[PDB]
RNA sequence: GCCGAGGUGGUGGAAUUGGUAGACACGCUACCUUGAGGUGGUAGUUUACGGGUUCAAGUCCCGUCCUCGGUACCA
RNA sequence: GGGGCGGUCGCCUCCUAAAAGGUAACGGAGGCGCCCAAAGGUUCCCUCAGAAUGGUUGGAAAUCAUUCGCAGAGUGUAAAGGCACAAGGGAGCUUGACUGCGAGACCUACAAGUCGAGCAGGGACGAAAGUCGGGCUUAGUGAUCCGGUGGUUCCGCAUGGA
C-alpha cells in the first residue's frame, strides 16, 4: 500500500548569515575591522566604534575592545587605545 | 475687549472669594477655544473641504486647518490622508470677542433653544457646545448656506475641578 | 430686431460650434458635478469610459 | 498672525432691532441683528406674546 | 484641567537632542547658553573633565547693562565670554545653542563670540 | 512601470549616470545636477 | 476526507472590472381580442453567503455553505 | 525513504539549531523576482495606539479638545532583530540615489558577497560642529560568450585613413 499525499510547501530557507561577535573583549584590533555583525542594534557603538550602513559595529582606530553596557539594559562596543 | 474687563473686575474677585483660592493664579481662566468642524464627506464629496474652509474662515477669521485622518478605516472607505474635518484653536482677544458673539448675539437664534445641557462637562472642567444648525450668529447668511453642517465648540478653562468651571461659564454668560 | 419669445420655464441645453467655453485648467473631477459615491462611478466615470 | 490668509477684523458695532447695541470684533464692520439676547423673549423672564398665546384650549364650553 | 509642560522641560529635551552630536572635548570646549527671562548666561565646558573653564553672565554687577535681557546684553556677554576665553587661552571652541533657535539673544552671543575671536 | 534611466550631461554630453524612475510618476524627461568627471564639476544632467 | 467542476429570476442560461430584478429565449402578473380558453397584441417582476480592493465588483482577492464527478473505508 | 505522479530547483526572515558561529530531512511557518524624484540627503522642529468622558446627521469605530497613557502604534513590503536622544511623524532647502579610491576586516572551495575610517576633487543642508557614496537592517536577481549604444592623449597587417 502506498497512498499519495504530497506538497510539503516548506522546503526553502535562507542562507545563514554570520551575525554576532567577530572580535572579543580585550582583543587587539586594527582600524576598520568588523567588531560585531548584527541586525538592528542589539549592541550600540561606543567610543571609537562606528555603526555601518548594514549596522555592523566596526573599529575606527587601533586598540583593545570592550563590551561595557549602556546602563539600564543595553550594551555597547568601545575601542580604546594602548 | 469688554469681556476681559468684565472677567477681571467682576469675575476674578467674585470667583476668588467664592472658591477661596490660596493665590491669585489659581483662579481659572478660559485659556483656549477649539472649534471642531467634523466634515466627513471629504471622502464622498471631494469639493466639500472648501465648505468650512469657506465657512469657518467667516465664522472666525483664523483659517481652520484642513486636518487629515490618522488611521485607515475600511467601513468608511478611507485611507490615511484624504483630509477630514476643520479645526480652529483660539486664544487672544478674538476669543472673548467670540464668546461675546455666542452669549449676547448668537444663542437666541437657535430655533429650538432651551437650557443647553448641564451634563456636558467631562469631569475635569471643560465644555463643548454641540450645534446642529450652522447659522446662529448673523454672519452666516442663508443666501450663502446650502450644506447645513453644524459645529462643535470646545471651551477650555484652566479649572482643576469641574463645578468651578460650571460657575465660571455661568458667570461669563452661557445659559443652562 | 423684432420679437423672439421663448418659454421661460424651458431648460435649453446648448451646444456650440466653437470650442471656447471651457473653464480651462480645471480637472473633469471638479468640472463634472459628482455628488457622492456612485455619482462618480454609476453616473459619471462609467459614462466617460463607456 | 499670517498675512494674506485671514480676513479682517474691525470693531463690530452689533445692533439689534430692539435698539440694543453691543461691541465685538468681527469680519463684518457693522452687523445688523434681528433678535439679540435682550430682545429675545426667553431671557426676559416670562414673555408677553408667546406665554399669553400658548394657553391650551380651556375646553370651550362657553355657549 | 488643561496643563502644559514647562519651557524648561521641553528646553531640556530639545537640548538633549543637541547633546547627542557635540560635547566638550579637549581643545574644542562646549560653549553653552542658558536663557533666563531677566538675565542670560554662558559657560565654556569641558565634558571630559566635567569642568567649565570660563564663564560669563549678565548677572555681573561689574560691567552692567540697563535692560539685561536685550539682544545688546547678549552681545556684551558674548564678548565677555570670548574675553575670558582669551585670558585663559582656548582659542577654538564649539557653540552649543542649547535647545533654542539660532535666532535672537543666542545668535547675538554667537555673533559676538565670532567677532571677538572665538572660532566656532 | 519602472524604467532604467541614463542621465547624460549637457556641458559635456557624456552619460555618466544611471538611476530608475516611473513612466507615470515621472512622465517628463528628468534632469539633475551631478558630478561630471570630464568637466570636473557639478553639471546639469539629462535623461536620454 | 482529498482533488477537479458549478452555484443567477419559477426555467435553461450568455456577460474580457464599466451599470441588469435583470440584457436574451421561456414561464409569471395586469389588461386587450374571443362566448370562454390557446395563439396574438400592450404594460410589468439583489448574481450561494459574508467581509474587503476599487471612483466603480457577478467579475479582482480572503473565508463559509451546497451540488455534481473522480479518489476510500465497508457490504 | 524504489521509479513515476505530486512537490521542489535561485534569494531573504524566523523556528528546528542543542545560550559563539555553523548544521540535515519530501521538518514547521512565511516572503521575493519590487516600490519611492520622496518613501533619498540635510537642517529645524515633535511624539504614538487605545481607554474614560463632553459632544448633530456620526454608527461599534472618522475628526476634535480633554486627562491617563516610555509603547500595542508606526516603521513602503514577509518575518526576525531594532527604534520615543528616534530609525516613528511634520515643514523648508535640496540631489551624496556623487567621481577616483580605499588602510583594515567579516564571509567564503572558487566565482562571488558584505562592512569600511580616511584621502582628494566637486557639491547639498547647516551660523558652525558636522552629516550625507540611497532608503531601518537583512531579500528585490544571474556568470561567460556573442551582439547593440555612448565616449575615449589605445591599436590598426607597407604608409595615411578605413
Amino acid at each position: 500500500s502506498k497512498k499519495g499525499v504530497g506538497s510539503t510547501k516548506n522546503g526553502r530557507d535562507s542562507e545563514a548569515k554570520r551575525l554576532g561577535a567577530k572580535r572579543a573583549d580585550g582583543q587587539f584590533v586594527t582600524g576598520g575591522s568588523i567588531l560585531y555583525r548584527q541586525r538592528g542594534t542589539k549592541i550600540y557603538p561606543g567610543e571609537n566604534v562606528g555603526r555601518g550602513g548594514d549596522d555592523t559595529l566596526f573599529a575606527k582606530i587601533d586598540g583593545t575592545v570592550k563590551f561595557e553596557r549602556f546602563g539600564r539594559d543595553r550594551k555597547k562596543v568601545s575601542v580604546y587605545p594602548v | 475687549n469688554r469681556l476681559k474687563e468684565k472677567y477681571n473686575k467682576e469675575i476674578a474677585p467674585a470667583l476668588m472669594t467664592k472658591f477661596n483660592y490660596d493665590s491669585v493664579m489659581q483662579v481659572p481662566k478660559i485659556e483656549k477655544i477649539v472649534i471642531n468642524m467634523g466634515v466627513g464627506d471629504a471622502v464622498q464629496n471631494a469639493k466639500a473641504i472648501d465648505s468650512a474652509v469657506e465657512e469657518l474662515t467667516f465664522i472666525a477669521g483664523q483659517k481652520p486647518v484642513v486636518t487629515r485622518a490618522k488611521k485607515s478605516i475600511a467601513g468608511f472607505r478611507l485611507r490615511e490622508g484624504m483630509p477630514i474635518g476643520a479645526k480652529v484653536t483660539l486664544r487672544g482677544e478674538r476669543m472673548y470677542d467670540f464668546l461675546d458673539k455666542l452669549i449676547s448675539v448668537s444663542l437666541p437664534r437657535v430655533r429650538d433653544f432651551r437650557g443647553v445641557s448641564k451634563k456636558s462637562f467631562d469631569g475635569r472642567g471643560n465644555y463643548t457646545l454641540g450645534i446642529k444648525e450652522q447659522l446662529i450668529f448673523p454672519e452666516i447668511d442663508y443666501d450663502k448656506v446650502t450644506k447645513v453642517r453644524g459645529m462643535d465648540i470646545v471651551i477650555v478653562t484652566t479649572a482643576n475641578t469641574d463645578e468651578e468651571a460650571r460657575e465660571l461659564l455661568t458667570q461669563v454668560g452661557m445659559p443652562f | 430686431e423684432g420679437s423672439v419669445w421663448v418659454s421661460p420655464s424651458a431648460n435649453i441645453g446648448y451646444l456650440t460650434q466653437e470650442v471656447f467655453d471651457l473653464p480651462l485648467e480645471q480637472t473633469p473631477e471638479e468640472l463634472f458635478e459628482n455628488e457622492t459615491f456612485k455619482a462618480r462611478g454609476h453616473v459619471q466615470n462609467l459614462m466617460r469610459h463607456l | 498672525m499670517k498675512a494674506g490668509i485671514h480676513p479682517n477684523f474691525k470693531k463690530a458695532t452689533v445692533k439689534c432691532a430692539c435698539g440694543n447695541e453691543f461691541e465685538t470684533g468681527s469680519v463684518k464692520e457693522e452687523v445688523r441683528v434681528e433678535i439679540c439676547s435682550e430682545c429675545h423673549p426667553f431671557y426676559t423672564g416670562r414673555q408677553k406674546f408667546a406665554s399669553a398665546d400658548g394657553r391650551v384650549d380651556r375646553f370651550n364650553k362657553k355657549y | 484641567m488643561i496643563t502644559k509642560t514647562s519651557k524648561n522641560a521641553a528646553r531640556l529635551k530639545r537640548h538633549a537632542r543637541v547633546r547627542a552630536k557635540l560635547s566638550g572635548t579637549a581643545e574644542r570646549p562646549r560653549l553653552n547658553v542658558f536663557r533666563s527671562n531677566k538675565h542670560i548666561y554662558a559657560q565654556i565646558i569641558d565634558d571630559v573633565n566635567g569642568v567649565t573653564l570660563a564663564s560669563a553672565s549678565t548677572l555681573d554687577k561689574d560691567l552692567n547693562v540697563e535692560s539685561t535681557g536685550d539682544t545688546s546684553a547678549a552681545t556684551k556677554v558674548g564678548e565677555l565670554v570670548a574675553k575670558r576665553a582669551a585670558e585663559k587661552g582656548i582659542s577654538d571652541v564649539v557653540f552649543d545653542r542649547g535647545g533654542y533657535l539660532y535666532h535672537g539673544r543666542v545668535k547675538a552671543l554667537a555673533d559676538a563670540a565670532r567677532e571677538a575671536g572665538l572660532k566656532f | 512601470m519602472r524604467v532604467n534611466i541614463t542621465l547624460a550631461c549637457t556641458e559635456c554630453g557624456e552619460r555618466n549616470y544611471i538611476s530608475k524612475k516611473n513612466k507615470r510618476n515621472n512622465p517628463d524627461r528628468v534632469e539633475f545636477k551631478k558630478y561630471c568627471p570630464r568637466d570636473k564639476k557639478s553639471t546639469l544632467h539629462r535623461e536620454t
